[PDB]
DNA sequence: AACAAAATGATTGACAAAAGTGTTAAATTGTGCTATAATGGGAGCTGTCACGGATGCAGGGGA
DNA sequence: CCCTGCATCCGTGATAGACAATTTAACACTTTTGTCAATCATTTTGTT
């Protein structure tokens, strides 16, 4: 068939179903029972679906070759393939009509809402219990009143013509037959404008968007009322006999036999003449079996016969499996077995058995069988391959000259796990494997299998070697961290090579060379490890690509020289000369790679391998039962926090402390002892050994070879050694409370039974998660991998000026990622210079890779503007620049790259393993710099201090460097120290505040009158005389009580002569409002100084377990849902104002320098009524929801709030990602775009952004303007709902709704993506599939 | 007769393997200090003192 | 034998043409249309293909002009 | 099953993950070897031909 | 130095020989009957949870 | 006399005994292949 495109859907017109069928169905029986041939006109007829054995009719007159293409004149079969019994079709007939149940049952009723009829009425008349009227003329009805059976009757015996009431399905029929699309499209044009309701006329414009849809698309309105119901052909639903007697039917036997034969009989008792109580009856009774067929379900759930399982009907076919019916295919040219270890192979290849290579590469054997002459033909060479004649073992090794093979593991999570390799032929059943890829696959060599496949074409075996090698994927896509790094066992030899003992056999000669250093060892005199002094020439290009030699005398031992040897040329030799554990080899490889290229770094990734596994054979490395040693003072350790804590006990036993301080003070006190157990158990492995030279003693790093294991990271650390030998913790009980008393023996001391049972429960809440964790984030990474489907490179730059700015995030006195690692392999949209005006270091947008970063790092620069993938101006895909430099390899991104799946597997294949002192005084920071503080108001008061205002004031500690070293917050209550320019000393606060209390601080002082805070309606009268405290709180918006609810609490200042003195700098009089929780220690009598704290609002913060996150932040991070107490924003900077309050809920107002919002009466606020806002600043308190963001603060703040949370959930567990990668899915989040303006839109409706950019970049380019958008945010689940096809939509998410909607407007899938186009069964359009891609839509339009 | 591997015991805190491979040692030591004696034919007077 | 083909992507910079280029000119030696240039050593025609491509003997536009003759070198065929 | 003289050291990249190796005089001995015995049945069905 | 003759392909119809289009008898298939008194109603179920979008009441707040 | 506010609800995830018209399968055979022999040419061992 033709290169076709566009699938186009739409509904379907009784003359059109009876052009697809080839007859009639009039029969409900199947076959014959006697003579299994099938019966005629029945549902597995001959003469309609035609014949049944090949080229032949079904009496038997026409088997010859010479009649192949009459039709039987006995039993009128066509006598041609039985393949065309697989793609006929045949129709029912139906006596009378039938509601079609998708478009009566949906939940946006289709029949309802084109009617404007209320679904729970159209019910109540397709049951036959409720006339209604059609054509009313001059009579009290309208169009659609519901007469019941007594007022039609009570009305019919007044008129006999003039009106027409109908009932049943064959009404609705009469309803939409004569309603017409244009007269109450029109004149509903109008009646929207006259409707004044936010609720009205915004459902009033979906009605009529509707009644848009009929009549553009083509489809009448009557045709959602099926009369001719037509059936699947009969190899689609078959009847295959089983062996042994019984056959298989499908389901749908069993349903269209219960439609032909309701339908049969219902023919008949038209001619029998049936009381209307029957007919009546049948007609309802057949319309639940044509809703049987379409989707069971939706009604009684008609359970099949002869069984207790409910039937499966059409639309429980297409219905997600969790995807498609399609493609979203089982494969021949497969495999699997055994995977084991064979580490003698090089990087690129994989062993394969002969027992198994012999089976899969079959068809390319029979080539060479009959090509070399040696089998005649290929009947003769299929016995010779069954033999297993000596020849073919010699053919077939020639078949497997360069012919690339795919390994695979089940869980596939990102696309290093799938990689080719060139078999060798081994012997056995196990499917051998590099060990250095094992980590890759995340294979454990202990019963896991892996497939095997085999690429045919000749470019597949070519995509299956430039692309899809393994040895091209060294670098993670992910991040460009390595991915071959030497994992387990080789780490473990290396660090034994390259240590250093203090007197070993051989010490203090001088050798000359690693040549020398190693035949040296082999004979047997010095030791592996023992200090010595070579020689070594390293090389180092300097010049343009070129090596010089530098001969030296390099202080070594024995066991680093002969290492050198392996090392390439290029490298320094302070490369191999540290301790070399796990975190010092995974690096070595990547020098070699920026350096060297690839051709070396994969012939040293290997010889690493060889010299990893020797050496730790010869090592010995084995553990015992006296390698854990076990420390002496474990018992006082134990014993005193024993007794210690039995005297906190009795503290509670004679009432002295509360039960709460009891618990937490028992829990850190074993917290002491249990860490004064590693801290004594560590001191004793680390410095183990003590050794002498000639002279006296001298202590060193140990040879524990249960600490070697820990050191060199090769398996397990001390947060596993302290079990083996220190105290083993304390356990959680089921709730998440911490058990009083923790386990206090290890693993080489018994357990008794109390204490396993304890330990017993851990493991289970451990092993109820895992085997949880693994089917929630494959749902997470489900849909972001069709939601950021159809985005690919597909422009070689964009031209845009418009990017974003990297600032490295500040940790309170820590940072959290260097400024460097977050802005490497990117573009530069404006040009940073030195901190000097016109010091242009780095020029215009250029790539920042190793050396561009470092320049910048000799420099000073504290941010740069870089262009993000979320500002691109490109259509359909994204622009290369933009998007940046990662991959695998090292070059800017290739046009045509598949940016979009290979982001959303990067943030998917974490999660599986990411699942889930508290004092908080001092301001007490590392560094000594000036404060410069931005966003403040705050003024010196009387007490020697800048007094505190709000929460906006930041502290950022100044280096010496022009940059930002420390970012803090200070609240009300907090007391600051220094001032402008002026540093603070070596962990000195130069602001303080109450951790326990927030409270607020007199700027201005007086008497105080009694503003709203009078007693008893706001707190009851309390006496409390000069000491000056009292039990008073002035409760705050949500917790104050019910009686006098007219006030709000505040203490007016009041000045020398009575007035409410003012606050300096602003409008408004000192009215301090004293937040919640103050138990206000100032009543009036008595008279205070400028400069007293007001009022306590406690604030403890011990324990510190009240925060949320894990797996759900992240799914509820990008979903976008709103928080449940969201905080509000200002929708123009003006002036803040009140009005009109007590309505059950506050109110406000907002002017330029009139904008009307209310406001709830919960939230304490963080305005004052005189005050200058900044749009979108913070007017309450709350975690603001991110839709509220977008629509304020702008695109670029959506998304560095998106990236700097879920950044937020990864970082805390060690994982790293780029952050690349969460751009290009709050990129493909927010494409939608509702209109304002219009010109070519109707002003409220929805549109793709890329459509308001083709028309906007066109109108506006011609000579007339003739509009005005506001960008739209949406989860990743209804973002893959509304894209513009319907078969990306259809695939993956609610089937039946996707159908629905997109059959009544008549959609045209134009097949621009990938999902929507490996359904098919075609090029992807991104890959090697974009270059072809390139060509067809440059040959339509045009020659 | 088998060679195991031992970065297995300290992620995998199963100290039994290494309890058991000792215990299992000493009851073989008795097994080649009786298949001796038994050898030699010395007397069921020395086998009923070890 | 080839194991990376790092170095036949340094004349073709893209490693998505790489497959297209050296796809196309590794069946001219299998479908019966010309002989390697250089020379075999025992391997298929995939890799002859890709060691072709670094010594410059092939790209996308030699194949064109290479092959575009042969109407012309036809042509007297063509009469 | 069978108890054999085990050994805890790693042995030249051939026990590299949790596998294992094994020598050769624990296949000759064969104390490892097991029986397995499967079945066959063919029907001879009462066709309509 | 050319055919003595002796078949031998090539060559005719003829006994045979098997096997495919219309009569009888057996079976299968089905059609219509059958007159105590019978009158609502048989009929299965459960220990999920969370998010989202309507359809409805509700009664607070504005002419 | 008019809009905003909870709240219930539903969906999509994860009790036997004559009629007749009917169909196969059977026995029956004509054309189509298989012999199955005698003339029409192509020669037929080495004497005529
Ligand atoms: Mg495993
Ligand atoms: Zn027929
Ligand atoms: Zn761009």
């Amino acid at each position: 068939t033709e290169e076709f495109d566009a699938i186009k859907i739409a509904l379907a017109s009784p003359d059109m179903i009876r052009s697809w069928s080839f007859g009639e169905v009039k029969k409900p029986e199947t076959i014959n029972y006697r003579t299994f041939k099938p019966e005629r006109d029945g549902l597995f007829c001959a003469r309609i679906f035609g014949p049944v054995k090949d080229y032949e009719c079904l009496c038997g007159k026409y088997k010859r070759l010479k009649h192949r293409g009459v039709i039987c004149e006995k039993c009128g079969v066509e006598v041609t393939q039985t393949k065309v019994r697989r793609e006929r079709m045949g129709h029912i007939e139906l006596a009378s009509p039938t509601a079609h149940i998708w478009f009566l049952k949906s939940l946006p009723s289709r029949i309802g809402l084109l009617l404007d009829m209320p679904l729970r009425d159209i019910e109540r008349v397709l049951y036959f219990e409720s006339y209604v009227v059609i054509e009313g003329g001059m009579t009290n009805l309208e169009r659609q009143q519901i007469l019941t059976e007594e007022q039609y009757l009570d009305a019919l015996e007044e008129f006999g013509d003039e009106f027409d009431a109908k009932m049943g399905a064959e009404a609705i029929q009469a309803l939409l037959k004569s309603m017409d699309l244009e007269q109450e499209c029109e004149q509903l044009r109008e009646e929207l404008n006259e409707t004044n309701s936010e609720t009205k006329r915004k459902k009033l414009t979906k009605r009529i968007k509707l009644l848009e849809a009929f009549v553009q698309s083509g489809n009448k309105p009557e045709w959602m009322i099926l009369t001719v119901l037509p059936v699947l052909p009969p190899d689609l639903r078959p009847l295959v006999p089983l062996d042994g007697g019984r056959f298989a039917t499908s389901d749908l036997n069993d349903l269209y036999r219960r439609v032909i034969n309701r339908n049969n009989r219902l023919k008949r008792l038209l001619d029998l003449a049936a009381p209307d109580i029957i007919v009546r009856n049948e007609k309802r009774m057949l319309q639940e079996a044509v809703d049987a067929l379409l989707d069971n379900g939706r009604r009684g759930r008609a359970i099949t016969g002869s069984n207790k399982r409910p039937l499966k009907s059409l639309a429980d076919m297409i219905k997600g499996k969790q995807g498609r019916f399609r493609q979203n295919k089982r494969v021949d040219y497969s495999g699997r077995s055994v995977i084991t270890v064979g580490p003698y192979l090089r990087l690129h290849q994989c062993g394969l058995p002969k027992k198994m290579a012999l089976e899969l590469f079959k068809p390319f054997i029979y080539g060479k069988l009959e090509l070399r002459g040696l089998a005649t033909t290929i009947k003769a060479a299929k016995k010779m391959v069954e033999r297993e004649e000596a020849v073919v073992w010699d053919i077939l090794d020639e078949v497997i000259r360069e012919h690339p093979v795919l390994l695979n593991r089940a869980p596939t999570l990102h696309r290093l796990g799938i990689q080719a390799f060139e078999p060798v032929l081994i012997e056995g059943k196990a499917i051998q494997l590099h060990p250095l890829v094992c980590a890759a696959y995340n294979a454990d060599f202990d019963g896991d299998q892996m497939a095997v496949h085999v690429p045919l074409t000749l470019e597949a075996q070519l995509e299956a070697r430039a692309l899809m090698m393994s040895t091209n994927n060294i670098l993670s896509p992910a991040n460009g961290e390595p991915i071959i790094v030497p994992s387990q066992d080789v780490v473990l030899g290396l660090y034994y090579m390259t240590r250093d003992c203090v007197n070993a056999k051989g010490e203090g000669m001088v050798l000359t060379g690693p040549k020398e250093a190693e035949r040296l060892y082999r004979s047997g005199l010095a030791s592996l490890h023992a200090r010595v002094k070579v020689r070594i020439t390293e090389y180092e290009k300097d010049a343009n690509g070129e090596l010089v030699a530098k001969t030296s005398l390099k202080d070594t031992t024995v066991g680093r020289a002969i290492l050198w040897m392996i090392v390439p040329k290029g490298l320094p030799y302070s490369i191999v000369n540290q301790a070399l554990g796990k975190k010092a080899i995974s690096k070595m490889l990547n020098t070699c790679y920026r350096i060297l290229g690839l051709k070396p770094t994969v012939i040293f990734a290997d010889q690493i391998m060889y010299t990893g596994f020797a050496y730790a054979a010869r090592s010995g490395a084995s553990v015992g039962i006296d390698d854990m040693v076990i420390p002496e003072k474990k018992h006082e350790i134990i014993s005193e926090a024993e007794a210690e804590v039995a005297e906190i006990q009795e503290q509670f036993q004679s009432g002295l402390v509360t039960a709460g301080e009891r618990y937490n003070k028992v829990i850190d006190i074993w917290a002491a002892a249990n860490d004064r157990v590693s801290k004594a158990m560590m001191d004793n492995l680390q410095t183990e050994t003590v050794i002498n030279r000639d002279g006296q003693e001298e202590k060193q790093v140990s040879f524990n070879s249960i600490y070697m294991m820990a050191d060199s990271g090769a398996r397990g650390s001390a947060a596993q050694i302290r079990q083996l030998a220190g105290m083993r913790g304390l356990m959680a009980k089921p709730d998440g409370s911490i058990i009083e008393t923790p386990i206090t023996a290890n693993f080489r001391e018994g357990l008794n039974v109390l204490q396993y049972f304890i330990s017993t429960h851990g493991a289970r809440k451990g092993l109820a998660d895992t085997a949880l964790k693994t089917a929630n984030s494959g749902y997470l990474t489900r849909r972001l991998v069709d939601v950021a489907q159809d985005l690919v490179v597909t422009e070689d730059d964009c031209g845009t000026h418009e990017g974003i700015m990297m600032t490295p995030v500040i940790e309170g006195g820590d940072v959290k990622e260097p400024l460097r690692d977050r802005v490497l392999g990117r573009v530069t949209a404006e040009d940073v210079l030195k901190p000097g005006t016109a010091d242009i270091l780095v020029p215009r947008n250029t790539l920042l890779h190793e050396q561009w970063c470092d320049l910048l790092e000799e420099n000073s620069v504290d941010a740069v503007k870089v262009r993000s993938v979320v500002s691109c101006d490109t259509d359909f895909g994204v622009c290369a620049h933009c998007y940046g430099r990662d991959l695998a390899r090292g070059h800017i991104i290739n046009k045509g790259e598949a940016i979009g799946v290979i982001a959303a597997q990067s943030i998917g294949e974490p999660g599986t393993q990411l699942t889930m002192a508290a004092a908080e005084s001092s301001i007490q920071v590392k560094n000594k710099g000036s404060i410069k503080l931005s966003n403040v108001k705050s003024v010196v008061n009387s007490s020697g201090k800048l007094v505190i205002t709000s929460r906006n004031t930041e502290l950022k500690l100044i280096d010496e460097f022009g940059r930002t070293k420390e970012s803090y917050k200070v609240p009300y209550g907090a007391v600051l120290a220094k001032g402008d320019g002026e540093q603070v000393a070596g962990g000195e606060t130069v602001a303080n505040w109450d951790p326990h209390t927030m409270p607020v601080i007199t700027e201005v002082s007086g008497f105080v009158r009694f503003t709203d805070m009078i007693d008893g309606q706001t707190i009851t009268r309390q006496t409390d005389e000069l000491t000056g405290l009292s039990s008073l709180v002035v409760l705050d918006s949500a917790e104050r009580t019910a009686g006098g609810k007219d006030l709000r609490p505040a203490l007016k200042i009041v000045d020398a002569q009575g007035n409410d003195v003012l606050i300096p700098g602003t409008d408004m009089p000192a009215q301090y409002f004293l937040p919640g929780k103050a138990i206000v220690q100032l009543e009036d009598g008595v008279q205070i100084s400028s400069g007293d704290t007001l009022a306590r609002i406690p604030q403890e913060s011990g324990g510190t377990k009240d925060i949320t996150g894990g797996l759900p932040r992240v799914a509820d991070l990008f979903e976008a849902r709103r928080p449940k107490e969201p905080a509000i924003l200002a929708e123009i900077s003006g002036i803040v104002s009140f009005g009109k309050e007590t309505k059950g809920k506050r109110r406000l107002v907002i002017t330029p320098v009139p904008y009307e919002e209310m406001i709830p009466k919960w939230r304490q606020l963080n305005v004052f009524e005189g005050e200058r806002v900044e749009r979108g600043d913070v007017i309450s308190d709350g975690p603001e929801a991110p839709h509220d963001i977008l629509r304020l603060r702008g695109v670029h703040a959506v998304t560095r709030y998106i990236v700097n949370e879920v950044q937020d959930v990864y970082r805390l567990q060690g994982v790293k990602i780029n952050d690349k990668h969460i751009e290009v899915i709050v990129r493909q989040m927010l494409r939608k775009a509702t209109i304002v303006n219009a010109g070519s839109s109707d002003f409220l409706e929805g549109e793709q952004v890329e459509y308001s950019r083709v028309k906007i970049a066109n109108r506006e380019l011609e000579a007339n303007g003739k509009a005005t958008y506001s960008r739209d945010l949406l989860g990743i689940t209804k973002a893959s709902l509304a894209t513009e096809s319907f078969i990306s939509a259809a695939s993956f998410q609610e089937t039946t709704r996707v159908l629905t909607e997109a059959a009544v407007a008549g959609k045209r899938d134009e097949l621009r993506g990938l999902k929507e186009n490996v359904i098919v069964g075609r090029l992807i359009p991104a890959g090697t599939g974009y270059a072809y891609h390139q060509d067809r839509m440059r040959r339509r339009a045009a020659g | 007769d088998i060679v195991l591997n031992p970065l297995g015991v300290p992620s995998r805190m199963n100290i039994g393997q290494i309890l058991e491979t000792h215990l299992g040692m000493a009851a073989k030591g008795i097994g080649d200090k009786i298949n001796a004696m038994l050898k030699q034919q010395q007397e069921v007077a020395k086998l009923r003192e070890f | 034998a080839r194991v990376t083909v790092q170095d036949a992507v340094e004349k073709i910079g893209n490693r998505f043409d790489l497959v297209l280029v050296a796809a196309r000119r590794a069946r001219q030696m299998q479908v019966g249309g010309k002989d390697p240039l250089v020379p075999e050593e025992n391997d298929k025609t995939t890799v002859i293909a890709l060691r072709e491509i670094e010594e410059g003997l092939i790209n996308n536009q030699i194949l064109d002009v290479r092959e575009r003759q042969e109407q012309q070198e036809q042509e007297a065929a063509e009469l | 099953g069978q108890n054999m003289r085990v050994a805890f050291m790693p042995w030249n990249g051939y026990n590299f993950e949790d596998s294992i190796l094994v020598s050769e005089r624990v296949v000759q001995e064969d104390r490892f070897t097991t029986i397995h015995i499967q079945e066959l049945a063919c029907v001879s069905r009462d066709t309509k031909l």
